RNA sequence: UCGUAACAGCCGAGGUUGUGAAUUGCUUUCAAAAAUUUUGAAAAGCAAUUCACAAUAAGGAUUAUUCCGUUGUGAAAACAUUCAAGGCGGGGCAACUCGCCUU
């Protein structure tokens, strides 16, 4: 890069790292809490957080939390910001394919795992852009080939998600504004589908 | 500051209603060069 | 979408060390003096306020109104830089500087 290019590289990364920093916290914050599980170094749970707490970017927003977004360390233990952290974003975030809120511990559930947008049949995209995280029984049902004829051709059809519960996919009447408008984030990846 | 001198300098600003305020600043040479040379040269010039 | 960002150039005012000087200071040393104590002269060391001046990376060239000396290469104790002419023209009383056209 250039100096300028250099100048700003260097946010993006210590962001990251922030990032990293609170992700792991807030897991080990976590572990004293039965939500479902949580081993500790399992890399890929902690991919799955990082994926997950993007709910920031998803229009609703208050300033109360919005110091302990930027901060990295927290507080921890006992009464906690990490604490109203967990009870405010809890809940605020849906899911992409089948546009129900997420209660967060329901992910480390092998009923709900990474979904790539993009199949590794496919564009070996790597980005975070590339990667968002539903339901297995849609990560099983998308068969590599993404979008249109498949998505269009399994719109509405109802499966069960296991213990009796049955979920219906999109309505494409009804996915064609959501997947225009809903995900109102729209940075550069919704479209992509 | 009883019967003894100071060395300021004053940056003047006029307000919304005309008031000049007078900011007073601690003086140090080798930074603020400009004011204390325009000064020098106008007590030179005074005396002819 | 890369790139430009780096390299250079004309100057200023201090400070520091040191030399000389004016004026005071502190300490030390023979007593010169007084009736065991002080006043002391002169020198030495250390400074203070102010002035003039020298040096300002060690040092080496040169007499051009030129420098080299904190970069890089690598032993060769070796180097890097510059590159003829012809007018056209702008600026500048001047020194000189800056562009265009042609082999």
């Amino acid at each position: 890069l250039p100096a300028d290019d250099r100048k700003k590289l260097t946010n993006q990364i210590t962001e990251n790292e922030n990032t990293n920093l609170r992700i792991k916290a807030l897991l080990a914050e976590m572990m004293n809490d039965h939500s479902v599980e949580n081993v500790r170094p399992f890399s890929p749970m902690q991919q799955e957080i990082l994926k997950i707490y993007e709910d920031g970017v998803l229009k609703s927003d208050i300033e109360i939390e919005d110091d302990i977004l930027k901060i990295s360390k927290t507080a921890q233990p006992s009464s906690s910001d990490l604490k109203r952290y967990k009870l405010w974003l809890e809940q605020k975030y849906k899911s992409p394919y089948t546009g129900q809120i997420i209660p967060l511990n329901k992910l480390f559930t092998p009923e709900y795992e990474i979904e790539a947008i993009i199949p590794q049949s496919r564009y070996f995209d790597d980005s975070f852009s590339n990667k968002i995280i539903c339901e297995s029984a849609v990560n099983k049902l998308k068969d590599n080939y993404i979008g249109l004829g498949f998505i269009k051709q399994f719109g509405g059809t109802i499966i069960e998600l296991g213990f009796g519960k049955s979920v219906k996919v999109f309505d494409t009447e009804e996915y064609e504004d959501f997947v225009k408008k809903h995900y109102a984030n729209n940075r550069g990846k919704r479209n992509k589908l | 500051w009883v019967d003894r001198t100071k060395e300021f300098i004053v940056s003047e600003s006029i307000l919304k209603n005309g008031e000049t305020k007078r900011t007073f600043k601690a003086v140090d040479s080798e930074k603020d060069w400009i004011a204390i040379k325009t000064k020098t040269e106008q007590e030179i010039e005074h005396s002819h």
